[PDB]
């Protein structure tokens, strides 16, 4: 018995390099693999090339990167090890990559010209030459202009424009863009068309807390800041009224409306707890929890010459300063094997909360502190139980009260083994923030009976990133070693997060082949791969002046094309929505993961699919077949 | 149009210069309005009677930031009265006095503007002036078109010599000089209309008008006291090409800030020993223009 | 000094070239011609030096811009 | 007048884009630690505000990268803010405000401000007579100078006020344009 095993992503992409991971288990000496991808069903041979040999020098582990040219489409992969031939049918995706759109402003007047770029990139964020359709939809959803343009030799950037007619529908327009080949996968930005003129100053309202506690009787205390777009503080008078939102329904609290002076660019206002309740007056205070608050400020300069409106919205009403989230924690535990929880503690608005202690039910010591990204990791132990695990984490912030702590409950089901072999694998890694350049220790924990532990001489680990296989290797292991550690090096290639999945295999129960696997998702500190700073290149000195020449310094990646744009900060007083941001990008990129679970699965076959991989062996062990284009829900 | 707030602004003198600025902006709705405001501006040179400000300052539903109430004459040409609420039944009225310190001629109409804080759109602007109708300056609007008529009027009624005439009348802008008869006179609400026959064409620019053709001149009614043009008498005048109104050769002319006015005594009037001097100057002007033309 | 009055002279030459250029330049010269003229007519050392530097500088920037 | 800047010499400010510098730079600049650095010479637009500059890079090796904004504030001790509305109605009299800012730390200003003449408008400015007030402005403080006018013809019509301060040779003028629209 040699077992041959074949691994590739759940979903394969066209016109891009995918990797096939070839293995020979319990085999002797050289073995030739020829790998092949045909159409489905039938025979076309969409790619023949890629041939290689596994050597005991490489413990029988191999790459081979192939590229597939170019109802739902499927290919058939088929690798031949010597004579024995393994084949799996994988789902295919026409999605070339991503599109990102940039508008010079967020808001425009009729009869001005919208300037917009479109960035064309593959599923690994690199620039690409393709054909794209673009569409300017009016605010009632009507396509009112379309250019079909190709970004070949464009170097990833498609500058465009469109003049708004003097006569046109006010409101939120959209720019929808899609790849010729992937018309179902569409991309959008919005922009406001409106009649207006840039104000001369900006107005800022922040509550002293980013939320309201329904028993805080001081009320909701607000600061109103005003300041001309050029620095200097504003002198004037201000009108602020409040209101309640739930959920798209707004109710003003007229009794709340106050007129206050703005002196040295600041005024202060409050919505007394009284007036809030007398205002909505649902039977009890606790009714308001889960609803949001808004402050609407209107500021008039003393000249009367300029005026400005402004709003902070969605201040949540809460019984607690925090929220707990198991969205980063695997929902499958390995009986007898520690169960690690990534507790994610946020503030009421959504930001990560930092330095927040959390503990399990009772606990009764335990406890660990939330890190920068609002993640802390608690580990409990599991028994030989198959019953569902129901853990409950409460926050243990001092200075609070049992009332004010947040809570949450979650449930994991056990990983089922091959005929109850009570063999398992458990990956653990340290929860701290991860930057590229650092190195990460990935703890391989193993659970099985000493009668069989010695057969496990190695683990296979695959790194998943942006839905492609990024790195795969072997982590060795000497009999008796329960814990081994693979010191993984984190490069920029890992941003903005990666899954590590690993598996050992052996013959066991009754001469039965057994694949045992685990996985885990790890978050890299989001940032640019390269870099881009725009600073003053006017070494020294003081303010520049209307009309004057000014020198700019651009620091970024070699041979990179840089595209600028400059906007009057007054434009942003009027609309700050829909701005382009490296973050908005990575977020797109994560929401395109072919991986669905935070780690682990129901059985070995799950661990793989959930992390985004397919597994197939000469013995017949393998993942279910993925035929759905997205994750389930 | 003042859709949501009926607004009336009144300027009458007082019982250095000083006067009474009043107002009243009713709300065109079914209830009273939310705190509302007036962006008040002043006829050039005036500043509020600081005292009269405080009578307004402590009032019920009345406030002026201790910021403005304090500037005084100094340079307080803007101020905002915050009327807590507003009426829709009759009209919240109030008034106060302004003293245009440092008397200076040719003043500007004040523009009082009101709005409900939460809405700059539903506002309004009504003007005022010691001598102008409801604050609107003087314009001349004939249909879709228009122009300005708030200057001084006809050319200045220090001596009026003969070298002086031959000058002006040869500066660039000047496109015509005629001896004329005032044929008929039609007056109407906006513009009078003096139709005149051209008796001799001294200088001749763009207008290909012959002598006797007869062309038509206009004027704002606020330009009759000082013109006293009289049918059947003769006249010498000239004007700029920028006073042409219309499209050939039903252009009328405009008597304007740069148009010359002069009454040409009849032929037997040239005898009075008080008339001759103007009867010889002009003949000694006609004669130069027709012979020599213009220098440049 | 006299060295200033010399610079003033160049102002017409420079303003002439500074007409390809942002209004700023042809406007800095204006700003500093009035300053020069009126300082030379008081002999104030401070006001003249001030202006002498202002001209030197703006001409140089104008130079640099034009050379490129 | 005595010791101020002559109106004819004041070149007004005119270029007030909401956006610009819509440029494209490659970074072929002889690299230096995978880090290339360009310098770029731009000429600022006459707006007195804070430009927010946004750079986005595209390398077939590193992918797409959106920078953090870079703010630039463009100011003057003394300057006019000519606050026009978006549009006006032909033949309707409206008021506009010319706001004067004096930002010197302790040093008031005697300033003459003038609304220039347009035949497209009707104001106290005529082709022969000027419309100048002379105002004094405290330090770190602003002044509102109103202007009643009437648009005569439709289209994109333009308003201009200038101003200079005495004894000092500071000067500034603004020439914005707004939309005259038919009754």
């Amino acid at each position: 018995s040699p077992m041959y095993s074949i691994i590739t992503p759940n979903i394969l992409r066209l016109e891009s390099e995918e990797t096939m991971v070839l293995e020979a288990h319990d085999a002797q000496g050289d073995v030739p693999v020829t790998v092949t991808v045909h159409d489905f069903p039938g025979k076309k041979l969409v790619l023949s090339s890629e041939k290689t040999v596994l050597t005991p020098a490489t413990n029988h582990m191999g790459n081979v990167t192939f590229t597939i040219p170019a109802r739902n489409k499927f290919v058939t992969v088929q690798a031949t090890f010597g004579t024995q031939v393994v084949e799996k049918v994988v789902l295919v995706s026409l999605q070339s990559g991503y599109l990102f759109i940039q508008t010079d402003k967020t808001i425009y007047t009729p009869g001005s010209t919208v300037l917009y770029r479109i960035f064309t990139v593959n599923h690994k964020l690199l620039p690409v030459g393709r054909t794209v359709m673009v569409n300017i939809e009016n605010p009632e959803g009507i396509p009112v202009k379309q250019d079909s343009l190709s970004s070949q030799n464009q170097l990833g950037v498609l500058p465009l424009s469109w003049d708004i007619p003097e006569l046109v529908n006010m409101g939120q327009w959209k720019i929808r863009a899609y790849y010729e080949n992937s018309p179902q996968q569409v991309f959008s930005t919005e922009f406001e068309v409106k009649e207006y003129v840039l104000p001369s100053f900006e107005v800022i309202v922040e509550p002293t807390e980013k939320f309201y506690y329904i028993y805080n009787e001081k009320g909701l205390e607000v600061t109103i800041t005003a300041r001309f777009l050029y620095g200097k503080k504003v002198e004037g008078t201000a009108f602020v009224i409040f209101g309640i939102q739930d959920g798209e329904q707004r109710i003003s609290l007229p009794e709340s409306l106050k007129r206050i002076p703005i002196e040295d660019g600041s005024g202060e206002v409050v919505l007394s707890r009284k007036v809030l309740l007398d205002g909505v007056q649902n039977p009890r205070a606790e009714d308001l929890v889960g609803k949001s608050l808004y402050v609407s400020a209107t500021v008039i300069l003393h000249s009367g010459s300029d005026m400005v409106q402004a709003e902070r919205s969605g201040i949540p009403i809460v019984t607690s300063p925090y929220q707990i989230h198991f969205t980063k924690t695997p929902k499958y535990f390995k009986p007898g094997m520690p169960f690690d929880l990534m507790v994610f503690v946020t503030n009421p608005d959504g930001s990560p909360a930092y330095r927040v202690p959390v503990a399990v039910q009772g606990e009764d010591t335990v406890q660990s502190l939330t890190q920068g990204d609002g993640v802390a990791k608690l580990s409990i132990n599991t028994h030989p139980s198959q019953k569902p695990l129901s853990i409950t984490v409460r926050t243990k912030k001092q200075e609070l009260s049992e009332a004010e702590q947040a809570t949450r409950t979650m449930q994991a089901l056990p990983y089922s083994t091959v005929g109850n072999s009570n063999n398992y694998l458990h990956l653990s890694v340290l929860r701290t923030e991860l930057r590229p350049g650092e190195t990460l220790n990935v703890n391989f924990l193993l659970r099985m009976d000493r009668a069989h532990e010695a057969k496990i001489r190695y683990y296979t680990y695959l790194i998943m990133n942006k839905g492609r296989l990024l790195k795969a290797g072997r982590q060795v292991r000497e009999p008796g070693q329960d814990l081994v550690v693979l010191p993984l090096s984190i490069t920029t290639d890992f941003i903005p997060s990666f899954r590590l999945v690993a598996y050992y295999t052996l013959i066991g129960a009754s001469g039965q082949r057994e694949v045992v696997a685990d996985s885990v998702w790890v978050d890299v500190k989001d940032s640019c791969v390269g870099s881009l700073v725009v600073k003053s290149g006017q070494s020294e000195d003081r303010q520049p002046v209307p009309g004057q020449q000014m020198t700019l310094k651009i620091e970024g990646d070699h041979g990179a094309r840089v595209v600028l744009v400059a906007v009057d900060k007054g434009v942003f007083v009027l609309n700050k929505k829909n701005k382009l941001t490296q973050s908005k990008i990575w977020d797109v990129v994560e929401k395109a993961d072919i991986g669905c679970t935070p780690g682990s699965g129901k059985d070995y076959a799950g661990v793989f699919s959930d992390a985004g991989l397919t597994f197939t062996s000469s013995s017949g062990q393998q993942t279910a077949q993925r035929a759905e284009l997205q994750c389930p829900q | 149009t003042c859709n949501k707030f009926d607004l009336k602004v009144t300027i009458k003198p007082a019982p250095k210069n000083t006067m009474i600025l009043e107002i009243c902006t009713r709300y065109r709705g079914d209830q009273d309005a939310t705190m509302s405001i007036l962006d008040i501006s002043m006829m050039t040179g005036f500043a509020p009677d600081t005292d009269d400000l405080k009578q307004l300052a402590n009032g019920v539903d009345r406030y002026i930031s201790k910021y403005e109430l304090d500037k005084a004459f100094s340079d307080r040409n803007t101020l905002i009265i915050y009327l807590d609420k507003v009426s829709h039944s009759e009209d919240d009225c109030l008034a106060f006095k302004v003293h245009q310190y440092f008397n200076v001629e040719l003043i500007q109409p004040g523009a009082v503007k009101v709005y409900a804080y939460y809405n700059l759109e539903e506002s309004c602007t009504r003007f005022y002036h010691p001598e102008k109708e409801d604050g609107k300056l003087n314009k001349l609007c004939r249909d879709e078109l228009c122009r300005c008529a708030e200057e001084n009027c006809f050319i200045q009624k220090d001596k009026v010599t003969l070298e002086e005439r031959l000058d002006k009348a040869c500066e660039p802008g000047v496109d015509y000089v005629y001896k004329t008869r005032l044929v008929k006179v039609q007056l109407s609400n906006d513009f009078d209309e003096y139709i005149m026959a051209i008796e001799q064409t001294i200088k001749s620019g763009s207008d290909e008008v012959q002598v006797g053709q007869q062309r038509t001149f206009i004027s704002p009614i606020k330009c009759r006291e000082a013109l006293k043009l009289e049918e059947k008498k003769h006249y010498l005048m000239w004007g700029l090409s920028s006073d042409f109104w219309g499209e050939k050769p039903n252009l009328s002319y405009i008597i304007g800030k740069d148009t010359w006015v002069e009454h040409w005594p009849e032929e037997d009037e040239c005898q009075d020993e008080e008339n001759q001097k103007q009867c010889q100057d002009l003949g000694a002007f006609t004669e130069s223009m027709v012979v020599f033309g213009c220098p440049n | 000094a006299e060295e200033l009055r010399t610079l003033l002279n160049k102002s017409n030459v420079y303003a002439l070239a500074a007409g390809s250029l942002n209004p700023y330049y042809k406007r800095t010269i204006m700003m500093n011609e009035y300053r020069a003229k009126a300082a030379l007519k008081k002999n104030d050392f401070v006001s003249m030096a001030d202006a002498k530097v202002a001209l030197e500088k703006i001409y140089k920037e104008i130079d640099e811009i034009i050379n490129r | 007048d005595e010791d101020i800047i002559a109106e004819e010499n004041i070149v007004s400010r005119s270029e007030f884009p909401e956006s610009w510098l819509w440029n494209v730079e490659d970074l072929k600049e002889p690299p230096k630690n995978g880090i290339s650095t360009k310098l770029m010479n731009i000429f600022l637009k006459d707006s007195i505000t804070t430009w927010e500059i946004l750079a986005v890079s595209m390398s077939d090796k590193k992918g797409i990268c959106v920078a953090d904004p870079f703010e630039v504030t463009v100011m003057q001790d003394f300057f006019i803010d000519l606050r026009l509305p978006y549009s006006v109605v032909r033949n309707e009299q409206v008021e506009i405000r010319a706001v004067l800012y004096n930002y010197r730390q302790n040093q008031e200003l005697k300033v003459r401000v003038e609304l220039l003449h347009n035949p497209a408008f009707c104001s106290l400015a005529t082709t022969k007579r000027r419309h100048q007030q002379t105002v004094t402005i405290p330090p770190k403080s602003s002044l509102s100078v109103p202007y009643v006018i009437v648009p005569l013809k439709t289209g994109l019509q333009e308003v201009e006020v200038k101003a200079a301060v005495y004894h000092h040779f500071i000067s500034d003028g603004v020439r914005k344009s707004l939309k005259v629209v038919p009754e």
